[PDB]
């Protein structure tokens, strides 16, 4: 009816690692959906090519047997170039359709100044930025031709010029947008450990929850001398918990988790069996989960 | 404050050796130091934020020294390769280069990104023995152009000329590079034999990689005699030593070559 609809729930999902194909247990664990990092398989810019040749060998090969989701992260989507100008129409919006994605995920920072797992920089909360950066919002998913939806981030110094809470600028935004939300519960739960007056309980109130089509679980980043990451770089227990809120008061559409590449060591082997088995032991959690609030 | 003139903000302290250092030394009355009116006010904003200011601007440039090496994996793999297996200290260079440019953040540009750094390291000292490795990051900065140069590429007159094609350029090499391209694992560690080589760069359509391959004297001089298209009596004008017009032994065969490596196009 708005053009764009939540799709219906696919299941869980992981993210492209190299290194998960070679020791996942398919046949055993039911995965059905990867998310594709469009900036990992995009050429440059200043040259003719769309996707770098080496990566369409490896993206047809994965589509056959499973689902392909598209994550932009570093293309200019709420930067103060024009929107034609940006990667994101240049170089994302064409890829996601050779993917023949379901929908895209899009990272609520900018891109410039900002590294997705160590150093972050916030959009301004504020009234002007949501007006700004829904108008993008609704142009960029148009031309993205399928459900666009923005990841909440994990920021540890405010942006100056702040007007309101940060799920208000996520609601407001996708409101007057019409996009969608995806949400890294593990950014909720890093910045109410770490920023103060995060209110969890606020945030999943005041976010539109029936908005939400896809869902990161993740395991904890690798930030020095952060608390986060405390037991070992495995999905948290508190990030599990909202993980089980999400679906009580809410149905997405899909839910990813990550590699990380690098993230926990140790002095033997590892602290574990494997870590990579832990990977497994999550993906099942998750899918009872998911099976615990199917809908069908 | 409009958001735009804090990243306009961050650009310039992020791009600034001297400026940054003046934040964790002092903040004073009088101005800070070298800081607007309006900048010193979005300063003040992380004035008990500082360290973590500090972070954030170690973790913008260590990323720059890893975009350097992505660039040269993006463009120039081989040379890559080579400054690998002889172990050039590229976090070195890549902080010489980001300082000497001015910690510049190419992003999506990755071809002009490792242009730029193909000639930074032609002149680094440390890279001026090894004369090979230099002949090979020339080739790859042709390599490099080729990509450049289909963008926006020129226009097509499609006229009764021998022309150029935009997905082909020629380099010739100081060193027998050819050995080196087949055998990858002797990149840069082997020596070369001083003898020049025609090594045509080229892409067979436009969604494919570029590949090396060697043309013959007489083939490149009919590549060299098309830098501006030419009638099919000026092509075979400039190259033969009669100035016959028409075309000798070599030419409508190695003219064939060029077409079906996507180098020319002939007269129709």
């Amino acid at each position: 009816m708005p053009d764009f609809v939540k799709p219906a729930p696919i299941g869980v999902g992981i993210q492209y690692n190299p290194e998960i194909l070679d020791w996942f247990p398919f046949e055993d664990i039911q995965v059905d959906i990867l998310e594709i990092l469009l900036d990992n398989i995009m050429a440059p810019m200043d040259g003719p090519q769309i996707i770098k040749p080496s990566a369409q060998a490896m993206i047809e090969r994965l589509g056959q047997k499973f689902t392909l989701l598209a994550h932009s992260n570093y293309g200019c989507d709420f930067g103060f170039s024009a929107l034609e100008e940006t990667a994101a129409v240049q170089r994302h919006v064409p890829l996601a359709k050779m993917l023949n994605s379901p929908w895209v995920a899009n990272h609520c920072f900018y891109g410039d100044q900002s590294w997705l797992d160590i150093w972050s920089s916030p959009i301004q909360f504020s009234a002007a930025e949501v007006a700004r950066c829904a108008d993008r919002a609704q142009s960029l998913q148009t031309l993205y031709g399928m459900p666009l939806a923005h990841e909440n981030a994990a920021y540890y110094l405010e942006c100056p010029g702040a007007e309101m809470r940060e799920a208000e600028f996520l609601a407001r935004l996708v409101q007057r947008s019409g996009t969608f939300l995806h949400l890294d519960l593990h950014n909720i739960y890093t910045n109410h450990l770490n920023l103060k007056g995060f209110d969890l309980k606020d945030y999943m109130d005041t976010l539109p929850l029936d908005k939400v089509i896809s869902v990161h679980l993740a395991g904890g980043s690798w930030h020095g001398g952060l608390y986060h990451d405390w037991h070992d770089a495995c999905v948290p227990e508190p990030v599990w918990d909202l993980y089980e809120d999400l679906l009580s008061r809410a149905q997405p559409s899909a839910v990813i988790l990550e590699y990380q590449g690098q993230a926990h060591h140790a002095q033997t082997r590892i602290m574990d069996a494997s870590d990579e088995s832990m990977i497994v032991r999550d993906v099942q959690r998750a899918q009872a989960i998911w099976s615990r609030y199917n809908r069908h | 404050e409009a958001e735009q003139v804090w990243k306009l903000w961050r650009r310039v302290l992020r791009d600034e050796r001297l400026q940054a250092q003046l934040f964790s030394a002092t903040d004073a009355t009088h101005w800070l130091s070298g800081f607007s009116e309006s900048e010193s006010k979005i300063l003040s904003v992380y004035a008990q934020q500082f360290d973590r200011v500090k972070w954030f601007v170690e973790n913008y440039q260590f990323r720059l020294v890893n975009s350097f090496l992505n660039a040269l994996e993006t463009g120039a793999p081989l040379s890559l390769r080579a400054l690998l297996h002889i172990n050039v200290d590229l976090n070195a260079q890549s902080k010489a280069f980001l300082r000497d440019r001015q910690w510049r953040d190419y992003g999506p540009q990755v071809y002009t990104y490792c242009e730029d750094v193909l000639g930074f390291l032609a002149e680094a000292d440390e890279l001026q023995g090894y004369p090979e490795i230099l002949d090979l990051m020339r080739l790859e900065r042709e390599s490099v152009r080729l990509y450049r140069g289909l963008v926006d590429p020129e226009s097509l007159p499609a006229d009764n000329r021998y022309q150029r094609t935009s997905m082909a350029r020629l380099y010739e090499t100081r060193f027998a590079l050819s050995g080196w391209l087949r055998q990858k694992d002797q990149l840069g560690l082997t020596r070369l034999p001083e003898s020049t080589e025609h090594v045509l760069i080229y892409l067979p359509t436009l969604q494919a990689r570029h590949k090396f391959t060697l043309i013959n004297a007489q083939a490149a001089r009919l590549y060299n005699c098309l830098e501006q298209p030419q009638s099919a009596a000026g092509l075979f004008m400039l190259i033969n030593s009669d100035s016959a017009s028409v075309p000798g032994s070599a030419d409508l065969a190695l003219l064939d070559r060029l077409e079906q490596l996507n180098a020319i196009r002939k007269p129709l």
